[PDB]
């Protein structure tokens, strides 16, 4: 609550994540376009790029909303007042202050993290699998992705222990390692299931995308969420919401009765096990015997597992940020 | 780059007759599974001339040139050689011989299935 000194680490510890992050997608995409890759090179940039634009739409309204000038307010510049903070913080209401500049991050970096590193990891997933052996770059990468996805959704759980006093059980270093590995499991299952459809049609899985994007941002619409003092701005959090949706959970606007979460994850579970019955009762040729049960072991193991934490997650647990995503 | 592509016998050949093209890779192919040959003439974009297994052997082919051409390796000096028979104007192209490593998707046709490739050599057909 009076922002430690480990929190302070978090802070520093992000900032390096952040810039490798942003420039190991250059270094990626630049080698695309050297090795004749320009289809997975425009895409690696995309995703960073468009990524950035939504989470700066946020960061733009949010200072404009308490207060050249478009650029002036960007993430960047969040960042460099936050190390200040945290600095004066050590030589030393400016903690309230300071924890609050840090949870206007979180929610930032959250949906930087999950609108950036979930398209992206199925690409590179997409990239590793089909060429079997990948290069060095790409490994990079795919490497902070994960660390960057375990590193957001550690820090975006520390936020709403400090922020608001309804979590208070949440207190402890377990909770924060089963959510962690709870996500990374839930989502490889998924980014693992996603890829084996991207191989057999690319149109037809985007489709579904469209239809789990809209699914997820009419829920959102039924939800009656409100993020955002803006109206216009409001449905760009609510699209944005939908979009995350599609990959993991968030319990929109925390309100909800475990119900929801059930039924997603009912349709998870169903789904992703109903996906390796049609490509093992019908087998495919385009499909390696010799690497398929490794995966297949992979998906459903993960997947296993990925539902036992969650399990423990409820069985032990269970001013801005009472309307950001909350629970699980 | 410990592995390399090396290739030779390219040149221009009489429509009706016969050449042959080698290939060999330098370093290790241990684990390398899919080897094969793609022809690039301007106007159009890579195909799946042939291709075959390390391990097994199975000669995949390509509906164009199916039942007219003859690939294979030996493993002595790490070498896969491919023969044309028959030679039509069409098949007038720089030939790429590249390999990939074994992975989830077992199609040894793609363009973008294989991992590195090689310098090429030039085959003329009257
Ligand atoms: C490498 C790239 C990053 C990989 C993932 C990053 C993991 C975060 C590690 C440090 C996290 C950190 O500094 O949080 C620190 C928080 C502190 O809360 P607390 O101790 O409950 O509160 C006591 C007291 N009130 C206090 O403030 O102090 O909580 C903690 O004490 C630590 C909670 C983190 C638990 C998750 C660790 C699992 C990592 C392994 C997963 C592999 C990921 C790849
Ligand atoms: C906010 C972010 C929005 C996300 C929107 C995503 C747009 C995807 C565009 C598809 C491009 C296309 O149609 O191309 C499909 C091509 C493959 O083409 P191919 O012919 O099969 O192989 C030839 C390969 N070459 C041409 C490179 C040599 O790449 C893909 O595998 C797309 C991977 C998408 C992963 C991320 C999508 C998220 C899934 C949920
Ligand atoms: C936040 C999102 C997370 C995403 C980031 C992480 C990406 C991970 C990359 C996955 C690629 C992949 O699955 O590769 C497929 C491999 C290949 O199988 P192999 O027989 O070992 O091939 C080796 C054969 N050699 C020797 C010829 C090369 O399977 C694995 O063993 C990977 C399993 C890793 C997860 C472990 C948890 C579950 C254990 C189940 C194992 C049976």
């Amino acid at each position: 609550m009076k922002y430690t000194i480990c929190n302070f680490m978090m802070s520093v510890l992000g900032i390096i994540i952040y810039v490798t992050d942003l420039v190991a997608d250059i270094v990626l995409t630049v080698r695309y376009f050297y090795d004749g890759q320009y289809v997975f090179g425009v895409l690696t940039l995309s995703f960073v790029l468009c990524g950035t634009l939504i989470v700066h739409c946020f960061s733009y309204s949010w200072l404009k909303d308490d207060l050249l000038h478009c650029l002036q307010g960007g993430v960047f510049t969040r960042y460099w007042f936050v190390l200040r903070t945290g600095y004066h913080v050590v030589f030393k209401d400016p903690h309230k202050e300071a924890i609050d500049m840090a949870t206007d991050l979180s929610m930032l970096r959250l949906f930087e993290t999950y609108l950036e590193g979930c398209p992206q990891l199925i690409l590179q997933l997409y990239a590793f699998l089909e060429r079997g052996q990948a290069n060095f770059s790409q490994y990079m990468v795919i490497m902070v992705s994960c660390c960057a996805i375990s590193w957001s959704t550690v820090d975006y759980q520390i936020a709403l222990r400090k922020s608001l006093p309804d979590k208070n059980l949440l207190r402890g270093f377990w909770p924060k390692l089963t959510y962690l590995f709870y996500k990374l499991f839930t989502l490889l299952s998924w980014m693992l299931s996603v890829v084996l459809l991207l191989f057999v049609d690319v149109r037809t899985v985007l489709l579904l995308l469209l239809f789990l994007w809209t699914v997820g941002f009419i829920w959102a619409f039924i939800n009656h969420t409100q993020f955002c003092n803006s109206l216009s701005m409001e449905f760009l959090y609510r699209l944005v919401v939908g979009f995350i949706l599609v990959f993991t959970f968030f319990n929109i606007k925390g309100q909800n009765t475990k119900c929801p979460m059930s039924c997603y994850y009912t349709v998870r579970v169903l789904g992703t096990l109903g996906i390796l019955t049609v490509f093992w009762i019908y087998p495919l040729s385009i499909f390696n015997s010799d690497y398929f049960i490794p995966i297949s072991a992979t998906i459903v193991l993960s997947l296993l597992f990925g539902i036992i934490f969650l399990g423990v997650y409820y069985g032990t647990y269970h001013c801005r940020i009472r309307y950001f995503l909350m629970d699980a | 780059s410990q592995v390399q592509l090396v290739e030779s016998g390219g040149g221009s050949v009489q429509a009706g007759g016969s050449l042959r093209l080698s290939c060999a890779a330098s370093g290790n192919i241990a684990d390398i599974y899919y080897l094969g040959w793609f022809r690039q003439a301007p106007g159009k974009e890579r195909e799946g001339v042939a291709a075959l297994i390390t391990y097994n052997g199975r000669t995949y082919y390509a509906d164009s040139v199916k039942g007219r051409f003859t690939v294979s390796l030996d493993n002595a000096k790490n070498t896969v050689y491919l023969q044309m028979n028959s030679l039509k104007p069409e098949d007038t192209a720089l030939y790429y011989c590249a390999a990939a490593y074994n992975g989830l998707i077992a199609a040894p046709l793609k363009v973008t299935r294989y991992w590195y490739w090689g310098q090429g050599t030039q085959v003329t057909v009257s």
